[PDB]
């Protein structure tokens, strides 16, 4: 009996063609309300086990339509039907399995990475359907009710997971949609699952992947330190002294500029506070509130201000329309050019690329002094390594403490205090999370949720009245009783 | 060292692909009977499983189709690059303007302020000498009024 | 390839389904087949051999100078984007901001809403080219004649009235106050 089949196919695309709702009014914000005139809601069709025979139907269905709008939001009108039919279901808890399914293999259609933001907000807006894995009672909100390793997601995330495997590799074949929407997919999996799902957290720390002497060095330092910061921990005393060697006149040769571009503000603005205490009778500069703030005729001019306006809107059309989806990021600093690198860093005016590169020594200086002076840690990594494939502490601590103790910190705490202090903060802020991860994010297990209703309190309007001894006590008032 | 790649191989290849173990059962049992009214409803199960599995293969063949053709367009997207060019050079040029005017700017700023400093008060000296000739007259009325009251 | 291989997949499980329900038939009847048995194993065989190979062929498979000068402007501007936006604020020079308002009926000035000299606004703003330079070249000279006009009034002109005017008030309010304070003081005792 494929007959009948085919037949509910052209039942069920006939009267889906009459509900009216269009696909900004399907997606985006709503969910269809219970207008379908609820016999259909019990199964009892037209052209007529039970349950697998409408899958295939509905599935068949489905994949004909997507071979545009009349597909898409046929298809989403599948879904909400299937959600909206969980009760008159031989065992309903068996109702998650054909949903993840139908929705799967929809992403498989999907024949862009633009189809595929263009259809994206329907699965943000839904994602409470998702979990409830078989409760077929709606989940208290900040709970999921779903594990990794079990019936719907067994197969599920290996595939989800090829898919942006896949999407990764063709490093140079990628446009800016692509990036795009791998971030939308990668987020939509990190929440579906706890926290601390041995899952989301990364559960083993898995650390990613003359202008030619200045480059040179550049080059040097970065391959061999900051990409690798445990094959420079634990290696000879002659290695950790070849980086020693290129690291430091590269940095002078930066702490050099900086100096320079810190040091023309500083006359620009003592000139003006000069000149203003000394043409006015009474007035007092307050020094040391430097606080960058611009000048009055730009910031009143309305011709100048709009300039500005139009010029921006000019470049982010250019930069965003298309034929422009092969774009460098900003701020990305390109090595093997060798003499833009030179030139991007040598400039006296844009500091931006200077900073990148000591947050990255900072960065990774911090984990180099934590290895070496805490044993549990190491502990930890060897372990994790091992788990994968079965003097020099002094002249490490020293190197360490050289640059982000000795150099940078007793520079910039003198020079700007507004970024002097962040990179405190981050470098504080990242012990934390790694002795978190040392343990298993037990920390973010006792969050409680508390569920439970409550009503407006108790306001008292009364006043307290009064007694019959008037005077007070009754002592003195025995006084005024007599005649 | 030869366990570990042997193992690694054994991972490397896992597979899940439900549906079609799903058919290789109900293909078997019949078998297994078949050495040797309820059948009926095996019948049932024969087709429903044999059509879930067919429409799996379909999508696999779609899939990999399209996904081929994005490969493509964005490679031939990379050869003409020769319109593209001339555009954002001309925004580029605009960008290499505007610095200069705003540079001027900062320097006509400065001489103004190097000016001022060779100096006092332009509408100062304005009210002080409006104030300076506004009540010498009311003198002059006073001091004739008491020339005139004596 | 791989989109070939599962055609061929497909064949083969087309061969095999209908030797199934060609003996599921014969069953129905029950309630001549150990030929179809056998052709059932041997299709079945066909079809579980015919994966791997569809397998590994997947697993295989995954892993023109103006293109090098399209990069090059266009990090260019990503870099000339940048000292635009620090030179508006962060580099900026200010103006110097001497107060001299007017209009004695007001004691606290705020120091903040100065909006110098309506007509240096527009000049200023003139930039967004040596005619405006030149403009300024004359502003300046301007202000330090208007300036200097009535700073040298108020030391010659008026100074020099005032003095023998104020000198010459005393004399009618004090000896009047004689002849006015002496009669009528001592008349009425």
């Amino acid at each position: 009996t494929e007959e009948l089949i085919q037949n509910s196919i052209g039942f069920l695309q006939k009267t889906f063609k009459a509900l009216p709702v269009s696909f900004d009014s399907i997606r985006h914000e709503p969910l269809p309300s219970s207008m379908l005139h609820a016999s259909v809601l019990n199964f009892e069709w037209e052209p007529l086990d039970r349950d697998s025979l409408i899958d295939i139907i509905l599935k068949r269905f489905i994949i004909d339509s997507m071979t545009l709008e009349k597909g898409l939001l046929n298809s989403c009108i599948g879904l909400d039907f299937v959600y909206n039919s969980r009760f008159n279901r031989s065992n309903p808890a068996s109702w998650g399995n054909t949903f993840f399914e139908l929705f799967s293999t929809i992403i498989d259609l999907l024949n862009s990475p633009s189809t595929f933001l263009k259809f994206w907000p329907y699965a943000e807006s839904r994602i409470e359907w998702f979990k409830m894995n078989t409760s077929v009672e709606p989940v208290s909100l900040g709970e999921s009710n779903l594990i990794s390793y079990k019936q719907p997601l067994y197969e599920k995330l290996r595939h989800w997971n090829d898919i942006l495997a896949k999407l990764e590799n063709n490093d140079i074949l990628n446009t800016v949609k692509h990036y795009n929407m791998k971030y939308k997919l990668e987020n939509f999996l990190s929440e579906l699952l706890p926290i601390n799902e041995e899952s989301n957290f990364n559960r083993s720390a898995s650390i990613s992947a003359s202008d030619v002497i200045f480059a040179a060095d550049y080059n040097f330092v970065f391959y061999h330190l900051i990409i690798c910061p445990i094959e420079f921990a634990f290696s000879d005393l002659e290695y950790k002294n070849d980086v020693d060697r290129s690291l430091s006149p590269l940095l002078d040769a930066i702490l050099e500029i900086e100096e320079n571009f810190y040091s023309k503000i500083k006359m620009n603005n003592r000139t003006r506070y000069s000149l203003e205490e000394a043409l006015n009778t009474e007035y007092y500069a307050n020094y040391d509130v430097m606080t960058p703030k611009l000048p009055v005729y730009m910031k009143h001019s309305n011709a100048m201000k709009m300039d500005r306006n139009e010029f921006w809107a000019n470049l982010q059309n250019i930069k965003e329309s298309d034929d422009y989806t092969l774009r460098p990021t900003i701020m990305d600093i390109s090595l093997s050019n060798t003499t833009c690198l030179y030139k991007q860093l040598t400039q006296e005016d844009d500091d931006y690329y200077r900073k990148q590169f000591i947050l990255q020594l900072c960065f990774t200086t911090n984990l180099i002094r934590n290895l070496i002076s805490s044993d549990e840690t190491r502990n930890f990594y060897k372990s994790c390594y091992l788990r994968e494939n079965p003097v020099n502490k002094k002249r490490g601590l020293n190197l360490c403490s050289y640059i982000c103790d000795n150099r940078v910190l007793k520079f910039y705490k003198i020079k700007d205090p507004d970024f002097y202090r962040v990179i405190r903060k981050l470098m504080s802020s990242d012990e934390k999370f790694t002795t978190a991860k040392i343990d298993g994010f037990k920390e973010f297990q006792n969050f409680r949720i508390s569920k439970e209703k409550i009503p407006p309190p108790a306001f008292d309007e009364t006043f307290k009245k009064f007694t019959f001894i008037k005077m007070g006590n009754k002592l003195i008032n025995n006084v005024w009783k007599i005649p | 060292q030869k366990q570990i790649d042997q193992v690694r191989t054994k991972v490397h290849y896992s597979e899940v692909d439900t549906p079609f173990n799903k058919y290789l059962d109900i293909l078997g049992k019949v078998t297994k009977l078949t050495g040797s009214q309820n059948i009926s409803q095996l019948k049932e199960s024969a087709h429903l499983r044999f059509l879930d599995l067919q429409s799996s293969i379909d999508t696999k063949k779609v899939a990999d189709e399209n996904w081929e053709t994005c490969q493509q367009e964005t490679l031939a997207k990379l050869e003409n690059l020769k319109d593209k060019l001339p555009d954002i050079k001309s925004i580029h040029s605009k960008l290499l303007l505007r610095i200069g005017k705003l540079q001027g700017l900062y320097d006509s700023v400065q001489v103004i302020n190097r000016e001022v400093e060779g100096l006092k008060g332009p509408k100062e000296l304005e009210s002080i000498n409006a104030s300076m000739k506004s009540d010498i007259e009311n003198v002059r009325q006073e001091v004739s009024s008491y020339k005139e009251k004596w | 390839t791989y989109f070939e291989s599962l055609c061929e997949e497909e064949q083969s499980l087309q061969e095999s389904q209908t030797h199934l329900l060609n003996i599921l038939d014969i069953l129905s009847v029950l309630a001549k087949l150990p030929d179809l048995h056998r052709e059932l194993i041997n299709s079945s065989i066909r079809l579980r051999y015919d994966k791997y190979q569809t397998r590994e062929a997947q697993l295989l498979e995954d892993t023109p100078k103006s293109i090098s000068e399209y990069y090059s402007t266009f990090e260019h501007l990503n870099r000339d984007t940048l000292r635009y936006i620090n030179l508006l604020k962060r580099l900026s020079v200010d103006l110097a901001k001497q107060v001299e308002v007017s209009d004695p009926s007001v004691t606290v000035y705020e120091m903040d809403k100065w909006v110098p000299s309506e007509k240096l606004q527009g000049i200023l703003e003139q930039y967004c080219i040596r005619g405006v330079d030149a403009q300024i070249k004359n502003y300046l000279d301007q202000i330090k004649m208007a300036r200097a006009k009535f700073g040298l009034e108020n030391k010659y002109s008026l100074k020099e009235r005032l003095s023998t005017l104020t000198k010459e008030l005393n004399h009618w309010r004090k000896e009047w106050d004689d002849i006015e304070m002496l009669m009528f003081g001592d008349d009425a005792h």
